[PDB]
């Protein structure tokens, strides 16, 4: 019974830490945005242009990461 | 003489058509907007068809009670013609072979008959051409699809001249109409009555006021 | 062009020349189309009439024969339960092998004509036949009827595909008979010959 | 019949044909074999 | 003038459009150069107004369309017909319907599934079906298995002749655009045509079929013993002997003295003792009744004659005091565009689904229904859920036109830019109502809850210290017990025994119907009904009124209908299309359901169903808490949340295990839900790069470039999996409860 | 309903569960046929 519920830890703790480390290395630039370093850290989007960019910032990857660290903990 | 004639209808009924009164209160030869099996000349040529059709069921379900009352036929073969076996909650008769299989055979010979016709309508002159054991030289027909003619289907060489043939072609769809009301008339009464049109016929000349519509329904 | 076709009176389809045996214009589910469907058709009609007539033969030939007392063979449709020297699986591997030897070879040929024209283990004999579907040879055309001039060979092939066709009927007639009422079929059709009428497929 | 054929080789049809084949062929192997948690065959 | 107009062979049956995907749109047709090319070529497949201009070429799809819609729905039917014919015990459950549960699915035996075939009864074994078939095939006179057999055989050939007439309609002989914008022919031939005739042979056929056979069971005779249906119309001795009217013939109806039919047109109401349902004599006279007026009731208007009506003429002629003008070039507009047809014909099609539910849970019209409980259940909560998804389209449909087929200039009404004219005090009117009476509605169970937390049940809004009794319903369910005694002097009783006085009818030890009483209880929950309605109206009028233009954007509609937004500036314009207002009215049609079909649930479950014993008590399901523990939030989540749900969770190793695992898989779906309505596209546009990258390391990297959803897309999906799945899970919770404990 | 229809059902009462009884299995079994041993793989050709 504990191994089913420590690989599900080692899952949440995986996907939490590949939201975080991708948020952050993503931060300075992409290829959907290659010059994300002049806009600052946190703001709002894009544009609808180039088929819409929705939570490209950094601060929505630890906004997105939040709900998984609340998961592995719960 | 025009009968129950519309503005509508006069447009396209130049009475080039034998029996044209200029009735068609709803419109369905109506020139323009023709397509499917709705079209000017394909309602006049079933209009033909059923009426051939309609004279010779109108005579065929009345000769056997004329001959069994004239006392010409065996009386078990005189029978009304829903106890022949067509409604077998209604009869049944014995015939020589199975009544599926009397189906059977007509379907098959109707159906041989029928697309030749068929592909008649279709093609004009197309039935003639391909070997059928050289019956096909007299079903070349004459180019109208309801009157082909020919040594088969005209042998008595009736209707040479043109005037003789329309008096006839308007005598043929009168009669047609006639039979058909009677043939609708046959279905009614025996749906209604229970028995023979002439044992219906002959009940009524007995006694005329004794026997009608009203009796049948009381009041 | 002229020639008559199944339904008088229509048009037959364009892929449908002529020239091949038997043809009468007879497709309106447009199964041949290309040329490539056209000679796999033609061959697997071909291979199909055949394997029928023999089937057509040796079931209702054995048959007639067990209605006089001259044979007694059983029925056809109880062969395949009987005992024989050998289990049917045996039997069954034997045959694999044999006509898979054979059936490989035609394929060969229908894949690229000549090449299966000449005995492997012998190169003097040789299979004399120049039109796929039509071996030729010593083998299967000893008696020489088959070259000859293109209008008698065309009769000929004609006549063979009619019979294939009214063979492959017949085969399939007698399955469906025989499951459905349960008797052989020289039954059935004496039995239908006694009275025309009643006895039939309505009974 | 150049173009059915054409029509039979797009993705959906083929995605479905292939996948119903495996799932009777799985189907017929588990009917086959009832129940099976280990490889006994060695 | 009214005629036949047709166009022969419009388009030419091949398969060389099959091959090439996306030929109705050119953008489409050129081909895929990312993934999303895909996602487009399903969404545009039924935008028949995007594919071309011309209404012809709409209209014979339109037709064709609905041709094959009618195949499909014939096709369903044999298929029910046949698996009843087949697969089911129906004639076991025939001679004891009570003690025996219906069935008609059989399961394989493959994999160890075949514990969900459960003991149903009648020496069978099968899944319990809640459909509610066999009680109609009961009430039209089947008494065997060759009868279900042919009606399947009859539906598989009107399935094949629809598909054949819709192939026929569109590919030989298509009509043209005249013979659609002919509306009073069409009225007339569906008032008196479709609805008067057809009704008129069902009256027919209840008369002749249905009730002797009825009566013959209802005696206590055999099934097998039962003449068969042609019997009593072949042999006129057993009707007569049946029902001696019947011996007159038809003269009475010609003579005018109709009361000779007193035996079998009855007008009595009320339940039948030995079935629990309508009596099938009040049926009959009341289909005659409506045949005649829908026969009446179809020669209104004027079509190819002098005499009838012209609906223009009665649009522009009319005249009021608060109207006006008013209605003068709603002819055009209703004769021009589809989606105006569509939306009106969803909401009036939703609302009348609805009261279906209602009017058939008050008054079981068939033998044997009141008594089985999952059938009612599945019927009420299926409706409902139909009806407001027809309610929620409409006002989709509406916002559609309103946005792409509306000018001002050639088709001009006054009524439409009157409203449009004065749209902000009917929002802000709306919003009022809105929020004033959910304050109220959910103050009162917030203030219980705090009350009855603080030990003080003295304070709280209950039946026993502060009482709010609904008055107005009282005094009409009085009206209604008290109306046969004067006010109906034809009727024996009253139509439904749910009015508040008369006596209880129940059925085989069951309890089918008894008056249903009313407290403070269903006046909260009536008004949080209100509420909810209101707030989804709210949703929705402001997104059919905006669409075209609004103060923060002037110029809306030359964006279209479907549009994200407009852009980060402003502040922000996220949301800002009509297509968002129907995707955030679709929740609150989703809560509204729900709490409904929960009300409903527990007061039936509380107060109305039961059993009785031999001495004459009543013992309902719950034991009647509904009017004291429905008052608090507490008492919801705790007396009907987690009391009824043992049954699902307790269901494994049994026959109902299905349904378990049902009520674990929904709650999956709706988690998924949340994952495409808490994020955005960037941060997956992002991962699709790495992932493309490793993917270009090895070789393996497709000419279609992967691409994330859409805004739209993504929006869509998380509303179509957070309602999948919160269905389901009602579904299934209410199909495990009513068949493990009733 | 004419108490001569109820005296037949009184009369017959008995083999009337016996052929509601035998549909029944027949419907079921319609589903365990192959799994019974009937209905094999020979003569499933127009059959069952
Ligand atoms: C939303 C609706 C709602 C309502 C109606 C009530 C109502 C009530 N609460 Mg509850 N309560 C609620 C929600 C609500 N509560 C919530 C959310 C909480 C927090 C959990 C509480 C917690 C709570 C506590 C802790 C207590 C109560 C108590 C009470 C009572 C005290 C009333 C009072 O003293 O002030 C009324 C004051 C007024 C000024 C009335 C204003 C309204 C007037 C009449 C306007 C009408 C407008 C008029 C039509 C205008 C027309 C103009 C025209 C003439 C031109 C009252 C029955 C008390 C109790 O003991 O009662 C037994 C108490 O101690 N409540
Ligand atoms: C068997 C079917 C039949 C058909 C197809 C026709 C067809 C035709 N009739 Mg004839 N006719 C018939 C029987 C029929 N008739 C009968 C029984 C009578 C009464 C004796 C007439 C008397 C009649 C008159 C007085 C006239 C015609 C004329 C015509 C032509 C125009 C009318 C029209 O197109 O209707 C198309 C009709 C149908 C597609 C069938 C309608 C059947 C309905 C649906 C049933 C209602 C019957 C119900 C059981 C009662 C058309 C060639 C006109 C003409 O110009 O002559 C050449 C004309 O003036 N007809
Ligand atoms: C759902 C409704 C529906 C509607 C509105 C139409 C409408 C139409 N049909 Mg279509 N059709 C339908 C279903 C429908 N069809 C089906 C299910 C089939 C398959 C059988 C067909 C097959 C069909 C054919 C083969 C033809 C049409 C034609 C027509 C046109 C003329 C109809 C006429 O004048 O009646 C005249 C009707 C009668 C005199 C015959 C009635 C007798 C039948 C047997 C009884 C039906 C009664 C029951 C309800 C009209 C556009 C005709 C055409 O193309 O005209 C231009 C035509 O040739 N239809
Ligand atoms: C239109 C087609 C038609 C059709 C289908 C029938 C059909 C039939 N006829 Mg009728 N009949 C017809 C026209 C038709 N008749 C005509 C025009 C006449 C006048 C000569 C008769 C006079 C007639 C007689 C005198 C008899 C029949 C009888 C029969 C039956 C079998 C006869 C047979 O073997 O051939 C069959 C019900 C025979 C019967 O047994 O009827 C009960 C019978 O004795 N028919
Ligand atoms: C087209 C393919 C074809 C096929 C696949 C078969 C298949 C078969 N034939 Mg048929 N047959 C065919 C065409 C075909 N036949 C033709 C064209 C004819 C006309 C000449 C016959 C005439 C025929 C006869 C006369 C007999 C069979 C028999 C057999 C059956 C088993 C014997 C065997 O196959 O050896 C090849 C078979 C033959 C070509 C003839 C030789 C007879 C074999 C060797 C069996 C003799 C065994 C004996 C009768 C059984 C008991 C033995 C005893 C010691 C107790 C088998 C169903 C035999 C049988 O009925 O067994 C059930 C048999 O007696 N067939
Ligand atoms: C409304 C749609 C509909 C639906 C959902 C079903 C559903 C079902 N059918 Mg029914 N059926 C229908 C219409 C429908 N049927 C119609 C119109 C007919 C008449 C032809 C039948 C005749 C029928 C038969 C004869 C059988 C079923 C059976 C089945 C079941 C298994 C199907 C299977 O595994 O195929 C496998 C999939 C492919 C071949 C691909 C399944 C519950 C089977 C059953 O329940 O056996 C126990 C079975 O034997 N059905
Ligand atoms: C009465 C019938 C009806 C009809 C004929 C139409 C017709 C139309 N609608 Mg309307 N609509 C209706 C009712 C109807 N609607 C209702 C009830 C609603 C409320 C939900 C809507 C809401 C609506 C919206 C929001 C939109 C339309 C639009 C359109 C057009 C595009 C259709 C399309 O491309 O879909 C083709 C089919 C699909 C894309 C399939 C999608 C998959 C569905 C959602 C899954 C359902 C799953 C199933 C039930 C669960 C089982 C799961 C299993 C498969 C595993 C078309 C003209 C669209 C438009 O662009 O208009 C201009 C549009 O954006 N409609
Ligand atoms: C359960 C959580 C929840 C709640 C409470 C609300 C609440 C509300 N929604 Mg929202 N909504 C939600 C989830 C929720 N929503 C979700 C999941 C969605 C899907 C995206 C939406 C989408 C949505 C839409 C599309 C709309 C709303 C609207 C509304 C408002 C309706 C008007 C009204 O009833 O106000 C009355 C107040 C209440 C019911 C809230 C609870 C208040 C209680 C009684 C406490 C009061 C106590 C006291 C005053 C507190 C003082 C203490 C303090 C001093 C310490 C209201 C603010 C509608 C709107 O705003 O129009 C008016 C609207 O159009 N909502
Ligand atoms: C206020 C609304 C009201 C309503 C909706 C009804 C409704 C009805 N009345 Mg009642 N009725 C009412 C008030 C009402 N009544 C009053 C005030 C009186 C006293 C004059 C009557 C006296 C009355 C009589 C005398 C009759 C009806 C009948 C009917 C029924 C048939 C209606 C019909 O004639 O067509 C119908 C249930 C008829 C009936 O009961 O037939 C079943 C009938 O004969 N009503
Ligand atoms: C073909 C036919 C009957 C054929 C019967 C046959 C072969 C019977 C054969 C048998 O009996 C035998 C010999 C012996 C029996 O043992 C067996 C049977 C089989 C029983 C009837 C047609 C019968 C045809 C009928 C009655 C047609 C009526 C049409 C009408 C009234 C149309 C009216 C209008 O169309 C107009 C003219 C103009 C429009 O503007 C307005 C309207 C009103 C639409
Ligand atoms: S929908 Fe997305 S792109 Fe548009 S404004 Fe909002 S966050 Fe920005």
């Amino acid at each position: 019974g504990d191994f089913l519920v420590h690989h599900a830890i080692a899952l949440g703790l995986h996907t939490t830490t590949l939201i975080l480390v991708k948020g952050a290395l993503d931060a300075r630039g992409s290829k959907l945005m290659p010059d994300k370093k002049d806009f600052g850290y946190s703001f709002p989007c894009d544009g609808p242009g180039r088929g819409g960019t929705c939570d490209i910032s950094a601060w929505d990857a630890f906004y997105l990461a939040v709900f998984w660290m609340l998961n592995t903990i719960g | 003489p025009l009968w129950f004639a519309s503005s509508q209808s006069l447009s396209y009924l130049d009475g080039s058509l034998p029996g044209d009164y200029g009735f068609d209160p709803l419109g369905l030869s109506d020139p323009e907007g023709t397509g499917g099996f709705i079209e000017p000349r394909w309602l006049a040529y079933g209009e033909i068809i059923n009426g051939r059709f309609a004279m010779l069921g109108a005579a065929g379900a009345i000769a056997p009670e004329i001959l069994g009352k004239a006392g010409l036929i065996p009386a078990e073969t005189a029978l009304p013609w829903f106890q022949t076996g067509v409604i077998p909650p209604a009869g049944t008769y014995t015939y020589w072979a199975d009544n599926y299989t009397l189906f059977v055979l007509e379907m098959a010979l109707m159906g041989f008959a029928e697309h030749r016709r068929l592909q008649d309508w279709y093609n004009p002159g197309s039935m003639g051409k391909q070997y059928f054991l050289g019956l096909e030289k007299g079903l070349a027909g004459s180019g109208n699809p309801a009157y082909p003619g020919g040594p088969f289907f005209n042998p008595l060489g009736f209707g040479k001249d043109e005037k003789s043939l329309k008096e006839l072609k308007l005598k043929e769809v009168k009669n047609g109409r006639l039979a058909m009301l009677a043939i609708l008339g046959y279905f009614i009464q025996g749906l209604v009555t229970g028995v023979g049109p002439y044992q219906n016929l002959l009940d009524h000349l007995a006694d005329p006021v004794n026997n009608n519509v009203l009796t049948s329904l009381k009041f | 062009p002229d020639r008559p076709i199944w339904f008088p009176g229509s048009t037959p389809p364009e892929w449908l020349d002529g020239s091949l045996p038997g043809d009468f214009g007879f497709d309106p589910l447009g199964l041949s189309s290309d040329p490539d469907s056209l000679k796999w058709n033609v061959q697997a009609e071909i291979v199909h009439c055949r394997w029928a007539m023999l089937g057509a033969a040796g079931i209702f030939i054995p048959e007639f024969l067990t209605k006089i007392g001259i044979l007694n063979t059983p029925s056809w449709y109880t062969a395949g339960e009987q005992e024989y020297f050998t289990d049917k699986t045996t039997l069954f591997v034997v045959e694999l092998i044999l006509i898979g030897w054979a059936e490989g070879r035609r394929w060969a040929d229908i894949i690229k004509p000549g090449s299966v024209n000449t005995d492997p283990v012998f190169p003097n004999n040789k299979l004399t036949g120049t039109d796929v579907g039509y071996p030729g040879g010593l083998w299967f055309d000893p008696l020489g009827w088959g070259s000859g001039s293109p209008a008698k060979l065309k009769e000929l092939r004609t006549k063979e595909i009619k019979n294939g066709r009214l063979a492959m009927l017949a085969v399939m007639g007698a399955w469906f008979q025989h499951i459905y009422t349960g008797t052989g079929p020289i039954d059935n059709l004496f039995a239908h010959l006694a009275d025309p009428g009643h006895a039939t497929i309505f009974a | 019949m150049r173009d059915l054929k054409t029509y039979l080789s797009v993705a959906p049809v083929i995605s479905t044909l292939w996948f119903a084949a495996l799932a009777g062929l799985l189907i017929e192997i588990n009917r086959l074999f009832p129940d099976a948690l280990i490889f006994p065959f060695f | 003038e009214v005629k036949i107009l047709v166009d022969r062979d419009p388009i030419k049956t091949s398969f060389e459009e099959w091959a090439k995907p996306g030929h109705f749109s050119r953008t489409i047709a050129k081909g895929p150069d990312t993934t999303t090319w895909i996602w487009n070529l399903h969404a545009d497949a039924h935008d028949f107004d995007s594919h071309t201009s011309d209404l012809e070429e709409i209209s014979r799809k339109v037709f064709s369309a609905h041709f094959g819609q009618l195949s499909i729905i014939f096709l369903w039917l044999s298929g029910m017909y046949f698996h009843g014919a087949r697969f089911s015990n129906y004639e076991a459950w025939l001679s004891d319907p009570t003690h025996i549960g219906p069935s008609a699915q059989v399961v394989w035996s493959i994999v160890g599934q075949e514990i969900l075939n459960g003991d149903v009864g009648g020496g069978f074994r099968g899944i319990q079906i809640t459909s509610g078939f066999f009680q109609i095939w009961r009430a039209s006179g089947i008494t065997s298995e060759l009868q279900l057999y042919c009606t399947a055989i009859g539906g598989l050939v009107f399935a094949a002749l629809m598909l054949f007439a819709g192939w026929f309609h569109y590919h030989k002989a298509a009509p043209k655009l005249a013979w659609f914008q002919d509306v009073e022919s069409m009225l007339n031939h569906h008032l008196a045509g479709l609805l008067g005739l057809g009704s008129l042979s069902w009256a027919g056929h209840q008369v002749h079929v249905s009730l002797p056979i009825n009566q013959f069971l209802n005696a206590g005779v055999d099934p097998k013993e039962i003449p068969l249906p042609h019997e009593f119309i072949l042999n006129r001795d057993l009707l007569a002997q049946l029902y001696p009217s019947f011996a007159e013939g038809a003269t009475p109806f010609f003579t005018l003295n109709w009361s000779k039919y007193a035996e079998f047109l009855t007008f009595r109401g009320g339940l039948d003792p030995v079935t629990g349902g309508l009596w099938l004599t009040d049926i009959a006279h009341h289909h005659l009744a409506i045949a005649i007026l829908f026969l009446i009731a179809g020669h209104m208007y004027r079509t190819n004659w002098g005499i009838g009506h012209g609906i223009k003429d009665i649009l522009e002629a009319h005249k009021g005091p608060f109207t006006g003008q008013g209605h003068k070039g709603l002819y055009e507009i209703l004769t021009t565009s589809w989606h105006a047809q569509l939306s009106i014909n969803l909401a009036m099609l939703g609302s009348l689904t609805i009261v279906v539910a209602h009017h058939m849970y008050s008054m079981p019209p068939y033998p044997y229904l009141a008594t089985d409980y999952g059938t009612q259940l599945s019927l009420f909560t299926h409706h409902m859920w139909i009806g407001g998804f027809l309610i929620v389209g409409a006002a989709a449909h509406a916002a559609i036109f309103m946005v792409r087929d509306y000018d001002p200039t050639t088709r001009y009404n006054d009524l439409l830019d009157r409203v449009l004219r004065h749209r902000d005090a009917i929002i802000s009117h709306l919003n009022w109502v809105c929020i004033f009476l959910g304050f109220h509605s959910f103050g009162l169970y917030i203030h219980n809850d705090t009350m009855s937390a603080l030990g003080r049940p003295q304070d709280m809004f209950s039946d026993t210290a502060i009482q709010l009794q609904p008055v107005f319903a009282q005094w009409i369910q009085n009206t209604h017990a008290l109306a046969p005694g004067t006010t109906a002097p034809g009727a024996t009783t009253s139509t439904s025994l749910t009015w508040g006085g008369g006596d209880l009818v129940a059925v085989g030890g069951k309890v089918a119907l008894l008056p249903i009483p009313l407290g403070t209880a269903d006046f909260l929950v009536h008004h949080i009904h209100a509420f909810t309605i209101h707030v989804t109206v709210l949703i929705l009028l402001k997104g059919v009124l905006f669409a075209r233009s609004s103060r923060l954007i002037p110029d809306k509609a030359n964006l279209g209908f479907r549009f994200p937004c407009d852009g980060p500036g402003r502040g922000g314009t996220c949301q800002v299309s009509a297509w968002d207002h129907v995707f955030l009215g679709l929740f609150w049609m989703y809560n509204a359901i729900s709490v409904v079909i929960f009300h409903f649930s527990w007061k039936m479950q509380s107060d109305v169903w039961g059993s009785i014993s031999d001495q004459g008590v009543v013992t309902h399901i719950t034991g009647g808490n509904f009017a004291q523990s429905s008052i608090t939030i507490n008492g919801w989540l705790r007396d009907f949340l987690w009391a009824q749900a043992s049954q699902v969770i307790q269901s494994y190793g049994s026959s109902l295990s299905a349904y378990g695992l049902f009520f674990l898989g929904a709650h999956f779906v709706w988690a998924f839900s949340l994952m495409f309505l808490f994020s955005g596209r960037g941060y997956w546009q992002e991962l699709i790069e790495s992932i493309v990258w490793a993917h270009n390391k090895l070789k393996v990297a497709p000419a279609t470039q992967p691409r994330a959803l859409s805004i739209v897309q993504g929006r869509a999906v998380g509303v179509t999996h957070y309602l999948l799945g919160g269905i389901a899970t009602t579904w299934a919770f209410f199909l495990a409860r009513i068949i493990a404990v009733g | 309903v004419i108490d001569e229809y109820l005296e037949r059902s009184k009369t017959n009462k008995e083999l009337n569960d016996k052929k509601r009884l035998a549909t029944s299995g027949a419907n079921f079994a319609r589903a365990f046929t192959v799994q019974f041993g009937s209905c094999k793989f020979p003569e499933n050709f127009t059959g069952c």
